[PDB]
């Protein structure tokens, strides 16, 4: 507690503490079961006891409602989670970011979605990563992730919504990642990169599309660069039947 | 009434009095007190009552004035209505035959974004739909736009009323006077109309058309407005290597540095840049265009170089222009900087040629010799030029004049081994009239190293050896020097061997030779005789002796990196060095909490008492540099109330007249003697008030010199480096660890931080934290660091001294 | 608004008379004018000088500053031109600048300010135009 | 500690005293690194005689204590403790003898690293007359 | 030389080592003429990893695409890197790019995809990384218990 004057403690003998100042006017104070009970209880991992203990003579801001978001294996953290930030925090400390996305949402912010999405990739499962990463607008990170993950359906979704951004290390990726390159050919056509569009297409033996690009634009497709312009591109895309968006998990 | 906040009772009296002048003056006095920001609603009924219908413009204009700066706040005589006492009889004002009252009324009415006046401002455009002046038509386009802004982005404000509702902007374009309040969000048709108007312009109006719609296909079409946009448009169509030759930019640009030398200096810079784009080596920086003023035809009359000569300066114009000019000579023409610096230096450095370039102050003379000479060290071609000019420097034949000359040239010989053999004979000459150290030092070194070349030496040295002047440092320099180069290649009555004898006596021995040396006792305590005495293994001969040393140069010696160099021309450098380049019982409990980066001081206010404390108010105070970002606002502290009340905190403010302690927190309640009590929430320090600022090594060094920092303490828990505890703690006493003052090696390597702050205490704060972390077998005190501290009268020095130990607070309520 | 306020200052450390076109700079007007115009608007005898992130245009008259302030700008010529027209209008009201006479004709000057610059956009004025209003 | 004072207004002489004493004792009583760091700054902006003093002292400091040699090298390569004017000449000699040569000479030269002359105790008589003038 | 359309002469004038600004202008000019060959060399000399990759990863055999993306792997320019290596069913340094960056989960994931069952090692290294990077309820140090799943959980 606070008194209204500066003072010196006279000493503590009993529950009371007694004080006298320079002029020597007294103040006494009973040692309370306020702040003391709350943390005596929290130390002995009781949260049920601690809810009663919470009073407005000791609530503060960070000793009850946000000091209890300070366990790397959440315990205290589980109990106070009311702040959208405390909720966010709680999630990375478990490593389960399902709660993160919601806190991240309620923090109204993109940065949180990309960072929790990265943590998500760490717990292993890419469905959760996709959703986050899609709304942070990291379609190109996704495009990259996606053969790595072994999806081809999802990988196509990324390609279009990165086409429009002209992310040439987003839209561009996916065509390679599926066995045929056709995806690039159109995106590149829209970029006006006719050369690049032909080389990509031609090598897969999609010389007809490669030719379309040449004909619409400047021709000359004959040229052989430091890379092939017509040698087979075919890749067998993802031998896995269950993908890594469907990465298995049990979670502790 | 300049600003008198209590005078409202007299104003009411003055506001109606039966004398029109008094009423006007009163209303005027209200305006001036509100504008400053002082008391005004008491008056309202009085104010409003005389003026209301009348066409008599002055009172009406005055009342019209007061409705754009406080109408909303004042309510005694107005209250809240759609047709308030701001506009009800000001529909008359709008519809008077005199343009001024209508016009004025229109103008304030539409100006407000008020919603209690939205309807009366809308047909208020009637007052100016007829345009008796340029002012009336402009007043109208601005008022329709202001109506559009005031909640009428749709059909209430967009078409015409009878001629304008958002259409004066269209009309203005084709009418005799233009002005387009249409800058944003308004009719497309008017925007289009302004384009047509570019041609049929009205010049003030053209600046209004132009902020909206810029870029022309033309050269112009006329008028300052079009002209001002035009230089912007030109810079687009040729961005390439600055503007080079400044366009219509030139006119504003002079005023930009009206104080007065700085304009010329700047102008000189541009003119030099413009001449040519050279190689762009070290101080050869001229950009802009390669050819546009060339350089150097041999048929060009009266040539480019005449303007180039201005830039070579001694001060030939004034000092600000001088510093710019020396750099600028270097910049257009040199090899790097070296070539044009030698020419420039030849002019500046001391001679017998001109006595407007020689001076009897020794350091400046010496420095000038070193600047000329550094060019040789930089570049070879210069060695050949420098040595004969150096001999001219000598020819002055004052004791001191020779002296300075001899001192650099001797360094040059260390660089330039048996290349400057020729100089020795010149150098001896002025060595005989002597009153200084410097002449002896230098001469003895030239004559000494050079011995093979000459044979004079007993004769030259001996007059000086038995002459007097000042001789401390003479000893050191003669000691390493006198014998050198070729064992027996001199003789006048003392060969090279007599010289080795002499050289040894002068160092610290004794011997009859050159009629004894002037002094023997060496210069500063460490130097002594002995090294050289041991030396001269092979008597003054190029081998592994004094000669070796003499005809070799200590470490790397190249460029103008200051390795046997001095970095351009000595006078320009002083200016560059200067440039620092600085960048009622009450109970409280409390903790500080941060959620979603909101920093707040949590306070809980407790009434443990049964007694009444009603009248309870809570305030957080502004002490000085501490401030409330919003006090706790609950009316709590009632019979047996526990409450959590949050007071937001800031650390940065401006000093208030109330106490300057920890944090003041005020709770109020019942009591009439101590209605307000001050009680505390947890610690905040005096240290907050300091303001952090930073220094560079130059600013630190300057301040070191400027005021003493002898004061030191050793602080425990400076075991750690600069980065860890010490930075964090130093931060809290608003300090920061910047640049070093260390000298690390295998024996050295205390961590050194140069600190700075600029405290709001009338002082700066500086310190150096030296962390004594063992890099030797005998540390100071092992790990720990001694912080040498200051502040400008060392009143904050002390804060640095102890706030670098430890510092931590926590609670867990 | 582009033009925050149009202000006549005394470097006594206060805004003698000033105009807030729409309620924004009330008390704010006095503190700016009081600090900055004292230092010559922090000028060096240059019409444009900018301090504390506010453009100050000025002209010294005695111990007084006639001041235009902006923190945004549409054109170079324009800012000077409203100040200039203001400087034709101000001696008609107050016979140069001088704090007591400026003070007495708060109404005159203030009205001109509203008329000259309307909602921060620099309209034009003239001594004859001013007459219709104060009639 | 005294050297902590004032970087270049402290004068040629104090720098010469900490320098001469740090050279000569070769501190194991305190770490020479503070001393060296203090002297290093002073030299830059103070007179020739001290900067020349600082190189020669360093050389003797090298010969007396092996440990010291690494600091000598960082200091001497600098434009300060060598390559100024007088400072260079002495340095070229002192350096070359330490760096290059046998250090028969360097060894011989340090007998403690003593001053250039040992007079009597001058101050006290001077002081006696000087005070009631 | 660019104006004339003399690519070769412009190429000597640039000079193979540096003068990247010259080469970038030349590279674009070469792509315009659809002379890819001169373009690949200009882009190499230019360096231009992001652009250079686009022309280059159109290979389908990744013939000269790894070099110009070697850096990209470990610079967090992972995207540039993946296209380079995965282009003909080969794992050339696909996996490796993912390890380098610290995007360890993604290397595990890739390993599962093409199943040479390398997954067991990657998942472990990754799982370990979760325990260090403060996860306790998804800690990963198990084989399928603590979130992520090492190779016996996984399959083709």
């Amino acid at each position: 507690r606070t008194l209204d004057l500066p003072i010196y403690v006279t000493r503590v003998k009993g529950n009371n503490v007694y004080c006298l100042d320079r002029e020597c006017r007294p103040r006494v104070l009973t040692i309370d079961p306020t702040e003391f009970k709350f943390k005596l209880a929290l130390i002995n991992r009781k949260y049920d006891e601690v809810l009663h203990m919470v009073r407005n003579a000791k609530l503060v801001g960070q000793s009850i409602i946000a000091y209890l978001q300070k366990k790397g294996y959440p315990e205290v953290a589980l109990h106070f989670v009311k702040d959208e930030k405390t909720r966010f925090s709680l999630a990375l400390e478990c490593g389960n970011i399902e709660i993160a996305l919601e806190a991240a949402k309620a923090l109204d912010d993109k940065n949180c979605w990309e960072k929790l999405g990265e943590v998500a990739l760490l717990q292993g499962n890419h469905q959760i990563v996709e959703m986050c990463y899609q709304r942070t607008k990291n379609f190109d990170k996704l495009s990259f992730l996606y053969l790595i993950t072994g999806n081809l359906e999802k990988l196509r979704k990324m390609m279009k919504i990165a086409e429009i951004r002209k992310d040439m290390s987003g839209h561009y990726q996916n065509a390679l990642y599926l066995g045929d390159v056709s995806e690039r050919v159109r995106i590149l056509k829209n970029c006006g990169q006719k050369s690049l569009a032909y080389l990509s297409a031609a090598t897969h033996g999609l010389d007809e599309e490669a030719e379309s690009l040449k004909e619409t634009f400047d021709p000359e497709k004959e040229t052989i660069p430091d890379i092939d312009p017509n040698a087979k591109l075919l890749q067998p895309p993802a031998p896995i039947m269950p993908l890594d968006t469907n990465w298995p998990l049990l979670t502790v | 009434m300049d600003s008198e906040p209590p005078s409202e009772i007299s104003l009411k009296n003055d506001l109606e009095k039966g004398d029109v002048k008094s009423k006007t003056e009163a209303l005027k006095k209200v305006i001036i007190m509100i504008l400053n920001g002082e008391k005004l609603p008491g008056l309202l009924m009085t104010i409003i009552r005389f003026v209301l219908p009348l066409q008599d413009h002055t009172i009406k204009k005055l009342l019209l004035v007061f409705w754009e700066i406080v109408p909303k706040t004042t309510p005694d005589g107005r209250l809240l209505h759609e047709m308030i006492l701001v506009c009800d009889a000001y529909r008359k004002d709008l519809q008077h035959p005199n343009e001024f009252i209508r016009g004025s009324t229109l103008r304030f009415l539409c100006k407000l974004k008020e919603a209690e006046l939205l309807e009366p401002l809308m047909p208020a455009i009637r007052a100016c739909l007829e345009h008796r002046h340029s002012y009336v038509r402009r007043n109208a386009v601005l008022a329709i736009y202001t109506i559009y802004r005031n909640f009428e982005h749709l059909i209430p404000d967009a078409p015409e009323l009878i001629h304008d509702f958002l259409v004066n902007e269209k009309d203005a374009s084709c009418k005799r006077n233009a002005f387009m309040m249409l800058i944003h969000a308004d009719q497309d048709r008017a925007l289009d109309y302004l384009s047509t108007c570019i041609d049929q312009v009205q010049t003030f109006g053209d600046i209004l058309q132009l902020v909206i719609v810029e870029l022309i296909y033309k050269v112009c079409h006329a008028n300052p407005s079009e002209r001002a946009r035009f230089i912007r448009c030109i810079y687009n169509l040729l961005q390439s290597s600055s503007p080079a030759v400044k366009y219509e930019a030139a006119g504003t640009l002079v005023t930009l540095s009206s104080a007065p030398t700085a304009i010329k200096a700047a102008a000189q810079c541009y003119i030099d840049l413009i001449i040519k784009e050279s190689d762009n080596n070290v101080k050869l920086i001229v950009l802009d265009r390669l050819v546009e003023l060339k350089e150097h035809p041999a048929h060009e009359r009266v040539l480019q170089d005449l303007v180039m000569d201005i830039l070579r300066v001694l001060s030939t114009p004034d000092l600000e222009v001088r510093k710019k000019t020396l750099q600028l000579a270097l910049d257009l023409v040199s090899s790097r900087n070296v070539e044009e610096l030698v020419i420039v230096l030849k002019k500046e450095v001391i001679k017998t040629n001109n006595v407007s370039e020689h001076e009897d102050t020794d350091k400046y003379r010496q420095l000038l010799v070193r600047t000329l000479h550094s060019c040789s060290v930089r570049f070879p071609d210069m060695a050949a030029n420098v040595i004969p000019v150096l001999m001219e420097f000598l020819s002055d034949s004052n004791e001191a004049a020779a002296a300075d000359v001899l001192e650099f040239v001797r360094e040059a010989i260390q660089r330039f081994d048996n290349l400057r053999m020729l100089i020795v004979e010149k150098m001896l000459e002025v060595f005989h009239a002597i009153k200084s150290v410097k002449i002896y030092r230098g001469a003895l070194w030239i004559l000494g190293e050079y011995c093979s070349t000459k044979e004079d030496i007993q004769s030259v040295m001996t007059e000086v050896r038995r002459s007097l002047g000042e001789i401390p440092i003479v000893e050191s320099e003669i000691k390493k020097e006198a014998g050198e180069l070729k064992p027996e290649e001199e003789i006048t009555v003392g060969p090279v061997q007599k010289l080795v004898t002499e050289m040894g006596t002068y160092a610290t021995q004794s011997a009859l030779s050159s009629s004894r040396p002037t002094k023997k006792e060496e210069d500063r305590p460490p130097l002594r005789g002995f090294l050289l005495d041991g030396d001269f293994f092979v008597a003054a001969s190029l081998a592994t002796t004094l000669t070796k040393i003499a005809l070799r140069y200590v470490a790397l010696v190249q460029e103008k990196k200051k390795q046997n160099s001095f970095v351009a021309e000595a006078m320009l450098l002083m200016a560059t060095i200067l440039h620092l380049g600085k960048s009622d019982p009450v109970y409280a409990e409390a903790y500080v909490h941060v959620n979603q980066y909101d920093i707040v001081l949590d306070v809980l206010v407790v009434n443990q008492t049964s007694d009444t404390l009603q009248n309870c108010t809570l305030e957080l105070a502004t002490l000085g540099d501490l401030k409330l970002v919003e006090k706790p606002s609950p009316l709590t502290l009632a019979p047996h109330d526990f409450a959590n009340i949050k007071a937001n905190v800031k650390v940065a403010s401006t000093e208030n007249g109330i106490i300057f302690g920890n944090i003041v927190y005020d709770v109020s309640g019942a009591a009439s003697d101590r209605n307000c009590v001050v009680l505390s929430d947890i610690h905040i320090d005096i240290m907050d008030y300091i303001q952090p600022a930073t220094c560079t090594d130059a600013e630190f060094r300057q301040m070191w010199a400027e005021f003493e920092w002898e004061n030191k303490v050793t602080v425990n828990t400076n075991m750690t480096d600069l980065n860890d505890y010490l930075q964090h703690i130093l931060k809290s006493t608003n300090m920061k660890c910047l640049t070093p003052e260390k000298a690390l090696s295998g024996y050295c390597g205390f961590m050194a931080a140069n600190l700075y702050a600029r405290s709001i205490f009338g002082e700066d704060a500086l310190a150096n934290v030296s962390i004594e972390k063992p890099v030797h077998q005998g540390p100071d005190a092992a790990v720990t660091g001694h912080i040498r501290i200051r502040a400008k009268s060392q009143g904050m020095a002390l804060s640095l001294g102890d706030k670098i130990n430890l510092s931590q607070k926590k609670t867990s309520l | 608004m582009v033009l925050l306020a149009a202000a006549v200052c005394t470097k006594a450390g206060k805004a003698i008379v000033s105009r807030q076109f729409v309620e924004m700079t009330r008390t704010r007007i006095e503190g700016l004018l009081a600090a900055f115009p004292k230092l010559m608007n922090t000028g060096k005898q240059h019409t444009f000088v900018e301090t504390e992130s506010v453009r100050y245009v000025y002209q010294p008259m005695e111990k007084l500053y006639m001041v235009l302030i902006t923190t945004k700008n549409s054109n170079i010529l324009e800012d000077l031109e409203t100040l200039r027209l203001f400087s034709r209008v101000i001696p008609e009201y107050c016979r140069a600048l001088e704090e007591n006479e400026i003070s007495e004709h708060c109404f005159d000057l203030i009205f001109a300010f509203d008329e000259i610059v309307a909602l921060g956009y620099r309209e034009n004025v003239n001594l004859a135009q001013i007459r219709t209003f104060t009639e | 500690h005294l050297c902590e004072f004032i970087e270049d207004c402290e004068f040629t002489v104090l720098a010469t005293r900490i320098l001469h004493l740090l050279g000569q004792e070769g501190p194991k009583t305190n770490n020479p690194s503070k001393y060296i760091r203090f002297i290093y700054n002073r030299v830059v902006l103070e007179h020739e005689e001290v900067r020349a003093g600082a190189v020669s002292a360093l050389a003797k400091f090298g010969a007396q204590n092996e440990e010291m040699l690494p600091s000598i090298l960082v200091l001497l390569k600098r434009c300060v403790m060598d390559d100024d004017n007088e400072v260079r000449d002495r340095a070229t000699f002192y350096l070359n003898v330490l760096e290059q040569k046998q250090k028969a000479l360097n060894a011989g030269y340090i007998l403690n690293g003593l001053t250039v002359s040992i007079p009597g105790l001058e101050k006290a008589l001077q002081q006696y007359t000087l005070e009631p003038s | 030389a660019l104006q004339l359309g003399e690519l070769k002469i412009a190429y000597q004038l640039a000079v193979e080592a540096e003068s990247e600004q010259k080469w970038k202008q030349l590279a674009e000019l070469a792509i315009s003429k659809c002379q890819f060959s001169l373009a690949q060399e200009c882009l190499h000399h230019a360096q231009d990893y992001g652009g250079l990759l686009l022309l280059a990863t159109a290979s389908g055999n990744a013939s000269m695409v790894n070099k110009l993306a070697e850096g990209a792997e470990r610079d967090g320019k992972n995207n540039v890197a993946f296209m380079s290596y995965f282009l003909q069913g080969k794992l050339d340094a696909c996996l490796e790019l993912l390890i380098r960056t610290g995007r360890l989960p993604e290397a595990a994931f890739l390993a599962r995809t093409y199943l040479p069952s390398q997954v067991s090692r990657v998942v472990k290294l990754w799982r370990e990384n979760l325990s260090k990077v403060n996860q306790k309820a998804a800690e990963s140090l198990a084989d399928p218990t603590e979130y992520e799943n090492l190779f016996p959980g996984l399959k083709e």
